[PDB]
């Protein structure tokens, strides 16, 4: 396989789990810098799994 | 092409993409011979953003 499959399934987990996190930073409506710094962490966490 | 291995994540990682667009407009002769692997390191870019 060109790009490993097992890791590509993990990307779907992060893709929709991060969407749930946003719905909490609308009710507590954090300054974007706070909501961005957590969405940025899931990028590093996922790219390590690859 | 001396392998420059990296993963595109940050929107600031466009420098690696822009490096080839600038190289291709100076040495078309040299680019026309190594367009092969300069493609597959850029094909990784298209899987992530689009």
């Amino acid at each position: 396989t060109v790009t490993n499959e097992f890791a590509s399934r993990f990307r779907t987990i992060v893709a929709t789990l991060a969407n749930v996190v946003n719905e909490r930073a609308v009710q507590d409506d954090m300054q974007k810098a706070t909501r961005s710094c957590t969405k940025q962490w899931l990028r590093h966490l996922e790219t390590q799994f690859d | 092409l001396k392998k420059i291995a990296e993963s595109f994540e940050d929107p600031s990682s466009i420098v690696v993409v822009l490096e080839f667009i600038l190289f291709a407009l100076f040495f078309p002769t040299e680019f026309n011979r190594i367009k092969g692997d300069i493609q597959n390191v850029l094909l990784l870019f298209f899987s992530r953003w689009y």
